[PDB]
RNA sequence: GUGGCCUAUCGAUCCUUUAGUCCCUCGGAAUUUGAGGCUAGAGGUGCCAGAAAAGUUACCACAGGGAUAACUGGCUUGUG
RNA sequence: CUAUCUAGCGAAACCACAGCCAAGGGAACGGGCUUGGCAGAAUCAGCGGGGAAAGAAGACCCUGUUGAGCUUGACUCUAGU
RNA sequence: CGUGGAGGUCAGUGACGAAGCCUAGACCGUAAGGUCGGGUCGAACGGCCUCUAGUGCAGAUCUUGGUGGUAGUAGCAAAUAUUCAAAUGAGAACUUUGAAGACUGAAGUGGGGAAAGGUUCCACGUCAACAGCAGUUGGACGUGGGUUAGUCGAUCCUAAGA
RNA sequence: GUCGAAUUUGGGUAUAGGGGCGAAAGACUAAUCGAACCAUCUAGUAGCUGGUUCCUGCCGAAGUUUCCCUCAGGAUAGCAG
RNA sequence: CACGGACCAAGGAGUCUAACGUCUAUGCGAGUGUUUGGGUGUAAAACCCAUACGCGUAAUGAAAGUGAACGUAGGUUGGGG
RNA sequence: UUGACCUCAAAUCAGGUAGGAGUACCCGCUGAACUUAAGCAUAUCAAUAAGCGGAGGAAAAGAAACCAACCGGGAUUGCCUUAGUAACGGCGAGUGAAGCGGCAAAAGCUCAAAUUUGAAAUCUGGUACCUUCGGUGCCCGAGUUGUAAUUUGGAGAGGGCAACUUUGGGGCCGUUCCUUGUCUAUGUUCCUUGGAACAGGACGUCAUAGAGGGUGAGAAUCCCGUGUGGCGAGGAGUGCGGUUCUUUGUAAAGUGCCUUCGAAGAGUCGAGUUGUUUGGGAAUGCAGCUCUAAGUGGGUGGUAAAUUCCAUCUAAAGCUAAAUAUUGGCGAGAGACCGAUAGCGAACAAGUACAGUGAUGGAAAGAUGAAAAGAACUUUGAAAAGAGAGUGAAAAAGUACGU
C-alpha cells in the first residue's frame, strides 16, 4: 500500500462520491440562456440601462486596500449632498446603502461627483407618458467606469534627511512591544 | 424530560458507541411538538407562532396562535394575506416557525456555518465534484 | 459520463497551427496533393474581385465561380456522393462527400 | 438546408410518422400531379387524390393505362383504379394497387370544395 | 581521567512530568493568573522497531491447504 | 412375477482422448512412455477383478490477523432496579 | 496483423450482383493474415493517410442456446382375469351391444355430502397434439345447451376472540 | 405398540424471528431452524481457489539481506528491462 | 492413480475518473495558463477579450522575526570545443 | 320574576376547509451495519441507506445582535478561488471549513411597543339591486381584554416658522408572448440493364429550397416537406405604443430651520450540567433538566480568568423576484452511444405468460414477396400428404417462409 518515493497524496474519496458527480455540459446552454435573458430584459424595461449605477469604495484588509472598486450603493450622506433624496435616487437608476459610511474625504467627494456626472448625462422622462424614443445604452458601468487614483508625480527631487528606514522601522516595533511594560514601571514609581 | 430510544428491552444490535438508550435529547424543542400537534388537530388553519404559558414537573404548557386562510377577513387583507399561499401550508412540520428556524441553526455569523443555508444542502454541496467540459 | 470530452489545447499554439495551414494554401503542390482539382489555375493563391460578396443568387455564384477556374473542383462534389459503409447510416450520418472550395 | 429548430432531421422520427399518419394526414401524402394539359388550363402543380378522378399511369408494368379512381386505400397508402387488375389461377380478379407518386391526373371531380381548393392554391 | 581492564546488563510516536531559557504565542489593545511552544531528561512497551484482550463447541459454518496430521505404497531397519 | 425374445413406446448417470498384459523408470501402485509378451471382422446372455468407477470444491486435521451457537468476576457496555 | 465507429482522400467497387456463407482449387507473407477462381446469395461495401474504443478466447465445476455417445439400451412386472361373436370403421387385445368367466362383499370398487376445484355436467361434431402400447373412445379438441325456493342454507344471535 | 382415555379429530380463534411454542429432542415455527422467509444496504470484504482473448523480434530473472501479531502476506536492498 | 475440460455457436475479464512521480513531444519563456465569465457566431463548433486567481520568480525559524556579491559572483584539480 | 355577561355544549343548522396520490429535485425528524484502520472497541463508512412527517415549479435562504482590525467592507443564493489549507484525529487510518479577491444575478421591506378620544374613523355575514374575480344601500353580528389611519431604528413623533415641487381610477385600438390554420420554386425528356429506374449514359431547370422521409433498387428537380415571405383564427397578461370617458381633492406625498422627546420583543438572553453533533480545539450548533438577567443595556471580536479600554452590530416577532437544483411529469431538438444473447426486464396482446399461502419473483418471442399473385386443375391415397400443372425476377422465397 506504501511503496516507492512518491509523495503522500490526500484523495477523499471514501464516501459515495459517484452517487454527486456534477458534468456541467450545459455550459454552452447557459451561456445562450443568459444571452436571451439579457436580450428579453432590456426589451421590457424601456430605454432603461439595465442595470444600476454604483459608487466607489475602498476593499478592506491590508492585502486589497491599496485597490478601489464598485460597492453596492450611494450612502444617505452621499446621497443627500448630490441634492436628491433616497427614495427619488432609487427611482432614477441609483443604488442606495443605508450601513455604509463616509469616514474618507477623498471616498465622499469621488462618489459625490459621480452622482453630479450621472445626472447631467440622464434624462428623465416626465410622468405624462409623452415618451420621445431615445436610444438605449446597455450598461451605466462602460458609460461611467472606475479608475484608481493617483498617487505621484512621475519623477520628483531625492530628499534624504539622514535617518533610516531600517532604523525607523525597527523602532517602531520595539515602541508598540514595551509600551505595556514601559507604563506599569512608570506607573509602580 | 428526555427521550427514551424505544428499542426493545434496550438491546440496539450495534457497535458501542450507538449502545445509549436513556440520556438521549430530541433534537427538536418541546415547544415544536406542542405546534405540529395542534397543526394536526385543525389542519384547516395555519400555525404562525407559539408561547409558553405553564410548566410543572410532569408537563409544559403552551398556546398556539392560528388563522384561518380562507376567512375573507384574512384574505382581504394585505398584511397577512400572505398565508394563504399554498407555499406557507404546514409551516410548523417544515421547521419554518420561530422555533423552528432557531432548531434549524437559521443565523448569520461564523458559529453557524454548518446550518446557515441548510445543514444538508451545505452539506451536499461541500461534497459534489465539480467537473468542466475544459478539465480545470 | 464523466469520461473527459473536450481537450485544451493552448492558445497560442493554437494559432501557430492556424498559420501555418493558411501558408500551406498557397502552395500549389499541397493544394494539388489534397485532392483539389487546381491544375490549370493560373496562380495560387486565387484572389477574385471585391464584388463577389455582394451576389445574391446561387446561380450567379456559381457562375463566378466556374469563370475563375473553379468548375472542375465543383464537379468533383457532386460525383463523390456515396452511401456510408456502417452502422453509421441510421445514426443521422447518411451520405458521404468530398469537400469543395473555401470563399 | 434546415434552419428551424422546430423541425427534425431525424430519420427515426420522420419514418415513425409517416407509418402512425392518422387518415387526414394520409390525404394530403397521397397526392398526384396533374397532367400538362390540366397544369396550363389551372395553374396547379399538384393535387390531393379523390375518388372520381381520371388517371394515367405513367410508371411501372401498368404504363400507359387509364381508369378512373375506384377506391383511395388509405390505410395501405394505395388508390385502386376500376380497369387496372389482375387476374389469377381460379378466374377471380383483384385490383392493384398503385401509388399516386406515379400517377398523372387526367380529369379532376368538381364540387364546391375542389373549386375553392383549385382557388386558395393560386388557380383559375 | 567524558564511569566500572575488555567482550552483555536494555526502550519510539501520543500523553504526563521535571530542569533549562525567563525566551516566543494566546491573532481588536494592555496588566496579572492560566494555557500553549522552544532545548535536555524521567514515567514503558521483556511478543524487547513498542495492538488495550478469557473460555467452549460431541449442534456447528466458510475460504483454503496434500506448504500439514490421522490408511496403503516408497526410502530407512534402531526395535521386532 | 421378472430377467430373456418379439410389436409398440422410450429416458438418465457419466464422458480430456481412450480402453490386452509383465517388468522398468517415473510425483516412490501406467490404457498411453521404455523393453519384451503379443495381436484378425461383427457380436449375445451373465459377471462384479480393474477403470486408484460414479454420487459432494473433506463433515476429521492444520492454516486464515474468516464466522456463529453457548459459558464465565475475560475486555468494554446496557434494559431494569 | 485483425475488429466496431470517426475526419480526409481514391471524382474507389456494386442489381451486368455489394455483404455473408461453402469450396483434401490457385498465389503472396517466417507468422498474425492478405489476394484470386468456382458455387450459393440479394443491397450495400472497400484501399490508403489519420482519430477513437464496450477491439481478438480452448479452458474460468464460465453465461445462454443448440446437439451427441450412451441407446432402440434401463425399462413400460403392486392392487386375483380375462374370453367368444356381432356391429362400426381406411384401420379394433383396448369403442358399442350380446354371451360367458370373475371381483369389490354394506368400516364396499355401493348410494350422498363439508372443504378444495370451476364447467370437468349434457348433447352434437370430431382425432393433429394429450390419455409414457393402441384408440373409431375420453375429464382431450370444436360448437352449443344446462343450476328456477316465503318453508333447504346464507342472511339473524352470541362463543373464544377481533 | 396402544385402543374409553394425560384418547383421536374437523372448523373457529390466540401466540411472529433473538420472537413465539416446547410432558425438553436444540425439537417445532409451510420439503427451510444451534435463530424462518422476502427486498434493500450490496458489485459487502477476502494476505485465499479458479480464469485472464493476435503474431514476430531483442534482452532476460528470483526463492537471498533487514524490519513487520512477520511465518500461504508486505515494506527494504539485490538480481532484470 | 493431482484439479478443470462430452461436443458446437454466440457472449466473456487491467476500464474510466480525481490527484500525483519519472521520461518524451509541443508552445511560449522570468514568466506561463483564452474557454468561472464576457464578446461574437454559418450556434453545444470556430473566432476574440478585461480583471483576478494558480504555479513559478527567496529562503529559513515552533514563533516573534530576519532575509542572500570582500573578489572579472572566488580559489584549486580534471574538462568538450 | 325578568333581562344581560362569562364559560361550556347540541343541530342532516348557513357557508367552507383537511385527508389520498406523486415524490427526480426541496424543508425537517429518526437512524444503521457491511466497509477502512491489514486484528479491534474511539474513529471511519455517515451526520449516508432504510423508516416517518411537510411543500413548490422551484424549494429553502434573505435585507445583519454579519464580516472585519483595513484608507475598511455591506441582504440572500450560485460559479472560480481561498484549499486538501487553518483546524480535528488510538495526532493512527483518516477528516476538513471560513473572511478577503473575480464573476452570474440584483430589490427592497413591516409589525409589537404612542389617546381617533371633538366622536371604531375598521371588518365577516344576510338581504335588495347593479357595470358580478366585485360594487352600493339597509339590517344583525365581530370588536374597546383594541378593529383602522399614523411611526420600524436607515429612523421617527408632538409643537412653532418660511417655502415651492408632483398625481388618481377605467374603456377601446395596436404592440409584446403563447396556442393554431393557410398560401408561397424546378424534368418524371431520350438510350441501355431490370419484374420494378429511384441505376448507368446524354441533354436541361431551380436553388435564401442539394435537411429529412415516402414511392416496386442510391430521387434537389415524381409526392410530402425543406428555404424565404405573405395572409388569417382563438386566448392570456396591463409589460407599453396611440386615442377616449371620468377630477379625483378645502385629498395625498416630498423637501428647510427651531425646540421638546425618541416607547424598540423574558422561563428569553446568559450560566451550570448531561447527550448529540461540528474543522471549531477550557467545549461549533442543537436538545433535556437546574438556575435565571439588564437598559450609557445586550451580543460578538475562534485559549479559560480578574481589571481597564477599543471596534462592531441590535437577538429573543414577520414578508420578499432573479442568478441555483431536478434519474418524476408534459412538449421539443440531438449523439465518433446499442443494433434483437446488444440496448431498459420489455423493438412483439411485457410488468404479459408462469411460480409462490404471502411479502415478492419474472421470461421467451423481430425479417415470405414489389404485390398473396398464399399454388385453379389432373392424378395416387381413408386421410395427412405425394407426383404433375400453375403463380413469381427467384418456390436454391410455400405462412415449419430473407440470408
Ligand atoms: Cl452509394
Ligand atoms: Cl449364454
Ligand atoms: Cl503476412
Ligand atoms: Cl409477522
Ligand atoms: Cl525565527
Ligand atoms: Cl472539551
Ligand atoms: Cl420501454
Ligand atoms: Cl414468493
Ligand atoms: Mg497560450
Ligand atoms: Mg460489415
Ligand atoms: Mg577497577
Ligand atoms: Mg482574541
Ligand atoms: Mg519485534
Ligand atoms: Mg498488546
Ligand atoms: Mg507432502
Ligand atoms: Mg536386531
Ligand atoms: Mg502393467
Ligand atoms: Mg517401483
Ligand atoms: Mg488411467
Ligand atoms: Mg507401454
Ligand atoms: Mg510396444
Ligand atoms: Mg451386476
Ligand atoms: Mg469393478
Ligand atoms: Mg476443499
Ligand atoms: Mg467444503
Ligand atoms: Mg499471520
Ligand atoms: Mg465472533
Ligand atoms: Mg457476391
Ligand atoms: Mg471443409
Ligand atoms: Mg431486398
Ligand atoms: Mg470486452
Ligand atoms: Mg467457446
Ligand atoms: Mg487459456
Ligand atoms: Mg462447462
Ligand atoms: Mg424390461
Ligand atoms: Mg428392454
Ligand atoms: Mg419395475
Ligand atoms: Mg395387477
Ligand atoms: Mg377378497
Ligand atoms: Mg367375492
Ligand atoms: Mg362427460
Ligand atoms: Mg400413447
Ligand atoms: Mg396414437
Ligand atoms: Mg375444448
Ligand atoms: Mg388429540
Ligand atoms: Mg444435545
Ligand atoms: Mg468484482
Ligand atoms: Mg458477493
Ligand atoms: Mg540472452
Ligand atoms: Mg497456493
Ligand atoms: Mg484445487
Ligand atoms: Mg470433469
Ligand atoms: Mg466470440
Ligand atoms: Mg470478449
Ligand atoms: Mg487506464
Ligand atoms: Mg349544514
Ligand atoms: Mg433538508
Ligand atoms: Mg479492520
Ligand atoms: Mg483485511
Ligand atoms: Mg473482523
Ligand atoms: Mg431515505
Ligand atoms: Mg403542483
Ligand atoms: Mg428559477
Ligand atoms: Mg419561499
Ligand atoms: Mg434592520
Ligand atoms: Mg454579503
Ligand atoms: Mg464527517
Ligand atoms: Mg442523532
Ligand atoms: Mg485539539
Ligand atoms: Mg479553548
Ligand atoms: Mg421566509
Ligand atoms: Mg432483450
Ligand atoms: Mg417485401
Ligand atoms: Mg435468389
Amino acid at each position: 500500500a506504501i511503496s516507492k518515493n512518491l509523495p503522500i497524496l490526500k484523495n477523499h474519496f471514501r464516501k459515495h462520491w459517484q452517487e454527486r458527480v456534477k458534468v456541467h455540459f450545459d455550459q454552452a446552454g447557459k451561456k445562450v440562456s443568459r444571452r436571451n435573458a439579457r436580450a428579453t430584459r432590456a426589451a421590457k424595461i424601456a430605454p432603461r440601462p439595465l442595470d444600476l449605477l454604483r459608487p466607489v469604495v475602498r476593499a478592506p484588509t491590508v492585502k486589497y486596500n491599496r485597490k478601489v472598486r464598485a460597492g453596492r450603493g450611494f450612502t444617505l450622506a452621499e446621497v443627500k449632498a448630490a441634492g436628491l433624496t433616497a427614495a427619488y435616487a432609487r427611482t432614477i437608476g441609483i443604488a442606495v446603502d443605508h450601513r455604509r459610511q463616509n469616514r474618507n474625504q477623498e471616498i465622499f467627494d469621488a462618489n459625490v461627483q459621480r452622482l453630479k456626472e450621472y445626472q447631467s448625462k440622464i434624462i428623465v422622462f416626465p410622468r405624462n407618458g409623452k415618451a420621445p424614443e431615445a436610444e438605449q445604452v446597455l450598461s451605466a458601468a462602460a458609460t461611467f467606469p472606475i479608475a484608481q487614483p493617483a498617487t505621484d508625480v512621475e519623477a520628483r527631487a531625492v530628499q534624504d534627511n539622514g535617518e533610516s528606514a531600517f532604523r525607523t522601522l525597527r523602532l517602531a516595533r520595539s515602541e508598540k512591544k514595551f509600551r505595556g511594560i514601559r507604563e506599569k514601571r512608570a506607573r509602580e514609581k | 424530560g428526555n427521550r427514551k430510544r424505544p428499542v426493545p428491552k434496550g438491546a440496539t444490535y450495534g457497535k458501542p458507541t450507538n449502545q445509549g438508550v436513556n440520556e438521549l435529547k430530541y433534537q427538536r424543542s418541546l415547544r415544536a411538538t406542542a405546534e405540529e400537534r395542534v397543526g394536526r388537530r385543525a389542519a384547516n388553519l395555519r400555525v404562525l407562532n407559539s408561547y409558553w404559558v405553564n410548566q410543572d414537573s410532569t408537563y409544559k404548557y403552551f398556546e398556539v396562535i392560528l388563522v384561518d386562510p380562507q376567512h375573507k377577513a384574512i384574505r382581504r387583507d394585505a398584511r397577512y394575506n400572505w398565508i394563504c399561499d399554498p407555499v406557507h401550508k404546514h409551516r410548523e412540520a417544515r421547521g419554518l416557525t420561530a422555533t423552528g428556524k432557531k432548531s434549524r441553526g437559521i443565523n448569520k455569523g461564523h458559529k453557524f456555518n454548518n446550518t446557515k443555508a441548510g445543514r444538508r444542502k451545505t452539506w451536499k454541496r461541500q461534497n459534489t465534484l465539480s467537473l468542466w467540459r475544459y478539465r480545470k | 459520463t464523466w469520461r473527459k470530452w473536450n481537450v485544451k489545447v493552448n492558445h497560442n499554439e493554437k494559432r501557430y497551427a492556424t498559420a501555418s495551414a493558411i501558408a500551406a494554401t498557397a502552395v500549389a503542390s499541397l493544394v494539388l496533393a489534397r485532392g483539389h482539382r487546381v491544375e490549370k489555375i493560373p496562380e495560387i493563391p486565387l484572389v477574385v474581385s471585391t464584388d463577389l460578396e455582394s451576389i445574391q443568387k446561387t446561380k450567379e455564384a456559381v457562375a463566378a465561380l466556374k469563370a475563375v477556374g473553379a468548375h472542375s473542383d465543383l464537379l468533383k462534389v457532386l460525383k463523390s456522393k456515396k452511401l456510408r459503409a456502417g452502422k453509421g447510416k441510421y445514426r443521422n450520418r447518411r451520405w458521404t462527400q468530398r469537400r469543395g472550395p473555401l470563399v | 438546408a434546415k434552419q428551424s429548430l422546430d423541425v427534425s432531421s431525424d430519420r427515426r422520427k420522420a419514418r415513425k410518422a409517416y407509418f402512425t399518419a392518422p387518415s387526414s394526414q394520409r390525404r394530403v401524402l397521397l397526392s398526384a400531379p396533374l397532367s400538362k394539359e390540366l397544369r396550363a388550363q389551372y395553374g396547379i402543380k399538384a393535387l390531393p387524390i379523390r375518388r372520381d378522378d381520371e388517371v394515367l399511369v405513367v410508371r411501372g408494368s401498368k404504363k400507359g393505362q387509364e381508369g378512373k379512381i375506384s377506391s383511395v386505400y388509405r390505410l395501405k397508402f394505395a388508390v385502386q383504379v376500376d380497369k387496372v387488375t389482375k387476374e389469377k389461377v381460379n378466374g377471380a380478379s383483384v385490383p392493384i394497387n398503385l401509388h399516386p407518386s406515379k400517377l398523372v391526373i387526367t380529369k379532376l371531380h368538381l364540387d364546391k370544395d375542389r373549386k375553392a381548393l383549385i382557388q386558395r392554391k393560386g388557380g383559375k
